[PDB]
């Protein structure tokens, strides 16, 4: 009887918001003053004890693909690798004819021998110079080979400085004072659900910016089962995002003991080529595990049979195309790697077995990458990067932890449906990392009535 | 972040030093930092002009109008769940925050100068 | 704008979420934020340590010094519209503060303390 | 800066407008704006949810535990000049901090509800 | 040739700009002090009784 308004503050409301987010390492780094390009200087270092409130019975909504924290990454990942190569040496009088011949060894050709004239840091005298670099960095002009370099058309070309580190170290994502970041504890949770088992932090996981196509490489793992996710799996236009549950081990290396020269254009600012080769020439494999991957695609394919279940499904390869877009690109200690996976996607799967794989053979399936120095990583339009080479030998010992796939057509052949891995974005690599977490917000002041009041 | 706790509960069972740079992880910390100064301003300027202001449990002299809600009281300290009260009256919130303005302060202050002047 | 409503009235008759990019207006914006809340704080700051801290009409024990002004209670808050007031006082309202701070809450703190030790 | 005019003395005995350009004398003092709003309003946050949100001198109903220190009254109010006493108690510092959240405002805050339903 | 044009890209500094020193006082923000020494006889790296 006799109900009065009362005010509490501090009262568990949430609502759904949008906000900015901000970085946070750790110091087991930060011992050298060091700038790679993932800054770290002015990330704040994390807490050595991060706090996770499980909630009780709530059921909160969530999305895969409706998330906004992967349209602020794929936009401070952009320009992060614009404060570094903002301070660099531009390439532009390299935009010259050049004349060539070709290294001794063909096919193992791919690299090329060639001369120009450059105008000196002294601004009268004429310079001509040699370099070895490599095809796909070429574009023949018009007997004597004569041609010039690729990017001169259409792009303002950067050269990155050395000692400007590439390492994937990993970036934690905190939300401000006021706001919340909410993960799902789901075990085969897809995208677009609901769920009941929610739990709230400040700061995300270890996320580690790793540039890559086709293959997603020092990933996370799921638990107990691969599990697939898609937007709408009938339709044939949204790509498709596989997660293992045990990672695949792959091996890939670069043989050749290359110099670096140092032609010194303009006031200082120093070019640095491609010298000799020390020794002999070979190509770049990487040798994926045989026995190990056909387990993989073999369980992939009993999830797969269940969505499509009368027909039979294929693994086709690329189309055509740039070389960085239809091969598995990646970085590794400094080089670019472009290998191809027509050995990957092969094969025909009937009933979750398959011919196109003897057993009377060897394990240890190779790719064979290749080397390209001038890359346009994000496709702008009107800027490049030139990687300048490193000297010594490469290997890289990646960790592969799921994959991207796309479908062809609605035509009906036969009862047959031809997967090829073809995911064409870039966001799609932090989809697969971010997609469990939700930021909400905070609205701590409640309004009730009880039965007390005020005293004069 | 010591609320959130009892999310689930029922309403009743609940009783460094670093130079500014301009760089793209500097921006964000200074919008992160006048983000959380300005959101803690706003919610102490509320509780400031209803006499709630250094309280968490604060009673006022507003009487509850049945247009708002028709419940009981031990049915709403009982079964609800903060979310899903705050879901049930959001309509009329803000009539209510000015009737806590006028009716519980406007009225009080004046009235209690009327009293010291004995 | 609740208030200046009545700024001719005699004196008793008065009884969105964007990034932070640094172009032309985003600086103008954040200036005026930063203005906002510490112009807004100051304010708080000096009522605070009059014991005033959540008021908007608090009574003081500061005796009213006739050099200050000679004029009567009902003869001032009668005819004289708060902007002639302001202008009337200006020179003295400094040294006000300082009775304020002193003889208002410094002898009152100390002294009610004396009183808890009983 | 009218406070640490009595550093050295025992416990006891103490009883402008200018348009914002992003050059290398603006950035440092938008840092030091910033800088002074936040630490003013981190020790009024810890002063308002004990209960003591206006006040300089405030007690409280948490009772001295003899582990955090064994000495006298006047021992420490006559000879110890603040460093001292802040160089001593430094390690139980947070946990006291604790004893005043709970056990002087959840158990007033909630209590006092209790004796106005009458 | 000139002395400096092999390593480095040079800048002419314009006229109408002054090289003056003029003093330059450094402030702390709220919230911070400055202390001081005012002993007469002063070395490095040791205490003070005069602050
Ligand atoms: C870089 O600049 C030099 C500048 O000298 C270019 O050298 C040019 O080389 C050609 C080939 O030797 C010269 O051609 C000459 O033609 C006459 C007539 O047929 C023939 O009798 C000579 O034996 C000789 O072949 C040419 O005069 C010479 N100079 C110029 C100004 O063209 C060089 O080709 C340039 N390199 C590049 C990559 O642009
Ligand atoms: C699919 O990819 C596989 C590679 O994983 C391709 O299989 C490879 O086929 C060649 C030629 O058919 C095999 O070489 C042959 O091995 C036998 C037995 O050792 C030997 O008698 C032959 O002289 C020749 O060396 C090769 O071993 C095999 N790869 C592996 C890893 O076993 C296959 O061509 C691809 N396409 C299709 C449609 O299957
Ligand atoms: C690329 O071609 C140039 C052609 O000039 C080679 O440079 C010369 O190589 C010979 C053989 O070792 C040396 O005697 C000369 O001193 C080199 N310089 C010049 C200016 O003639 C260069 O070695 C070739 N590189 C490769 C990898 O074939
Ligand atoms: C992800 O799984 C959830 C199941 O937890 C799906 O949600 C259901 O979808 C069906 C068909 O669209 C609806 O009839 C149900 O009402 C949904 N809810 C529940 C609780 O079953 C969701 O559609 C799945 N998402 C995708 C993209 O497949
Ligand atoms: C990668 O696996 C291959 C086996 O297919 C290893 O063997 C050599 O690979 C090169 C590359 O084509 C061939 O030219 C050689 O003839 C192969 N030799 C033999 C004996 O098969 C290769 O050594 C492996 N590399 C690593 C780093 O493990
Ligand atoms: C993978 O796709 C390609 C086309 O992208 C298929 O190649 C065609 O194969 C048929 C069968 O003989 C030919 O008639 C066509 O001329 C081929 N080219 C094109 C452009 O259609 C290839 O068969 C597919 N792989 C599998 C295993 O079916
Ligand atoms: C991907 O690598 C494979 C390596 O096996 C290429 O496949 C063959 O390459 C040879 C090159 O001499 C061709 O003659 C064959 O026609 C290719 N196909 C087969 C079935 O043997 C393949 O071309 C490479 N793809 C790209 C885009 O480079
Ligand atoms: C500056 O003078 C002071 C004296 O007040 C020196 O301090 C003493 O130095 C001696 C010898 O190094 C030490 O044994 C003492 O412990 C120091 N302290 C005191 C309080 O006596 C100080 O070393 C001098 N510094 C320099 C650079 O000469
Ligand atoms: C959640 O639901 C269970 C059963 O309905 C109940 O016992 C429990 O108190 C609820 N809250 C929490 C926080 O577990
Ligand atoms: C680049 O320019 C050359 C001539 O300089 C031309 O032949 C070639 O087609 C151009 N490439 C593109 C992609 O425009
Ligand atoms: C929810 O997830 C947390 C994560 O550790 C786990 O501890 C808890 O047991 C889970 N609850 C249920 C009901 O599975
Ligand atoms: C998914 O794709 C199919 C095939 O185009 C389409 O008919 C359907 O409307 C889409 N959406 C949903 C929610 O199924
Ligand atoms: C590569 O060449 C350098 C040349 O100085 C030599 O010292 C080094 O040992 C070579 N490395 C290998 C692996 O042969
Ligand atoms: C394939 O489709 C037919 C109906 O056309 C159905 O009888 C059969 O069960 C389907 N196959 C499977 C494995 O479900
Ligand atoms: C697929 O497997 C079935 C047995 O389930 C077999 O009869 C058939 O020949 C195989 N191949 C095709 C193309 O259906
Ligand atoms: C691939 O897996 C199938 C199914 O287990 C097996 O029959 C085949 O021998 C495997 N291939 C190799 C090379 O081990
Ligand atoms: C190649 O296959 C063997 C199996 O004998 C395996 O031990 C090895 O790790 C494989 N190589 C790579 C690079 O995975
Ligand atoms: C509100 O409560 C009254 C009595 O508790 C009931 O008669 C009425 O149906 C309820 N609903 C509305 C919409 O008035
Ligand atoms: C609140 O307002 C909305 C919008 O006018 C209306 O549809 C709804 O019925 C109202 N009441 C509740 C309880 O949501
Ligand atoms: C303004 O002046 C008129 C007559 O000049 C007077 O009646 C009125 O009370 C004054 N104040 C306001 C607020 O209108
Ligand atoms: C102030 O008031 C007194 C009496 O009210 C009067 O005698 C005096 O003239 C007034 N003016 C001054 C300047 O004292
Ligand atoms: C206030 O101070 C000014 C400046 O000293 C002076 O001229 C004036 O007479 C004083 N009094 C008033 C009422 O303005
Ligand atoms: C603390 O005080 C008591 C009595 O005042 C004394 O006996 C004891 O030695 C002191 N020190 C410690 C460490 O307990
Ligand atoms: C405070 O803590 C430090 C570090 O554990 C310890 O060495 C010291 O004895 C403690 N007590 C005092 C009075 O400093
Ligand atoms: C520039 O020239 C001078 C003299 O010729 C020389 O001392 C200096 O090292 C040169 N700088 C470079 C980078 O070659
Ligand atoms: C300390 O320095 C101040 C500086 O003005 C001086 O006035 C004072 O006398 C000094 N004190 C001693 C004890 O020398």
């Amino acid at each position: 009887a006799k109900k009065w308004v009362t005010v509490y503050y501090g009262v568990p409301v949430w609502k759904e918001a949008t906000t900015t987010l901000f970085c946070a390492s750790d110091a087991k780094a930060y011992d050298t003053e060091v700038h790679n390009v993932w800054a770290t200087h002015a990330c704040v270092p994390t807490d050595p004890n991060p706090q996770e409130i499980v909630l009780g019975n709530v059921t909160e909504n969530f999305n895969m693909w409706k998330n906004n924290m992967v349209e602020q990454m794929h936009e401070d990942i952009i320009s992060l690798w614009d404060q570094s190569l903002k301070p660099c040496v531009k390439l532009t009088p390299l935009c010259v004819t050049l004349n060539c011949n070709n290294v001794n060894t063909n096919n193992t050709g791919e690299m090329k021998n060639c001369s120009f004239n450059v105008t000196t840091s002294i601004r009268d005298k004429i310079k001509k110079e040699y370099a070895l670099f490599y095809k796909l960095d070429v574009v023949p002009l018009e007997n004597i080979t004569n041609y010039r370099l690729i990017n001169c058309n259409t792009s303002v070309i950067t050269q990155a400085c050395p000692k400007v580190s590439f390492e994937p170290i990993p970036i934690h994502y905190c939300a401000p004072a006021g706001f919340a970041i909410l993960k799902c504890n789901s075990k085969t949770f897809n995208g677009s659900g609901p769920c009941t088992n929610v739990s709230t932090v400040q700061c995300t996981h270890g996320i580690r910016p790793v540039v890559s196509t086709q293959l997603l490489l020092n990933g996370s793992l799921a638990e107990e089962e691969i599990v697939i996710r898609s937007e709408n799996i009938t339709d044939n236009a949204k790509t498709i995002i596989v997660q293992l549950n045990e990672a695949v081990e792959i091996n890939c290396t670069r043989p050749n003991n290359n110099t670096r020269k140092s032609i010194h254009i303009g006031p200082g600012r120093a070019f640095y080529a491609t010298g000799d080769i020390i020794g002999n020439i070979r190509q770049a494999h990487c040798n994926i595990s045989k026995a190990r991957w056909n387990e993989t695609l073999g369980q992939i394919v009993a999830k797969l049979e269940e969505q499509f279940p009368n027909k039979t499904i294929i693994f086709n390869h690329s189309s055509g195309g740039d070389p960085e877009i239809v091969t598995h690109s990646f970085n590794c200690g400094g080089e670019f790697f472009y290998c191809n996976t027509t050995p990957l996607f092969n094969s025909t799967w009937n009933n979750t077995r398959t011919d196109d794989y003897p057993t009377g053979g060897e394990q240890n399936i190779t790719l064979q990458c290749r080397i390209k120095q001038i890359i346009n990583m994000w496709q702008g339009v009107g800027k490049a990067m030139y990687a300048p080479p490193i000297r010594g030998q490469i290997r890289c010992s990646s960790n592969i932890t799921g994959l991207l796939l796309t479908r062809d057509g609605g035509r009906d052949q036969n009862g047959t449906e031809t997967f090829r891995p073809g995911g064409g974005n870039m966001r799609d690599n932090w989809r697969s990392e971010l997609y469990k977490y939700k930021v909400v917000k905070i609205e701590p002041l409640g309004i009730a009535p009880t039965a007390c009041k005020r005293r004069v | 972040l010591g609320f959130l706790g009892a999310a689930g509960s029922t309403m009743g069972a609940a009783s460094q030093q670093h130079m500014l740079q301009l760089t793209v992880w500097g921006i964000k910390q200074l919008q992160a930092r006048v983000l959380a100064v300005e959101r803690y301003l706003r919610d102490q300027q509320l509780l400031g002009i209803w006499g709630c202001s250094g309280k968490i449990i604060c009673c006022t002299n507003v009487p509850w109008n049945d247009s708002w809600s028709n419940k009981t009281i031990n049915e709403i300290w009982d079964n609800m769940t903060w979310m899903q009260w705050e879901k049930e009256i959001d309509n009329y919130t803000q009539h209510i925050y000015t009737l806590l303005e006028v009716s519980q302060i406007q009225q009080e202050k004046n009235e209690q100068e009327l009293l010291e002047l004995d």
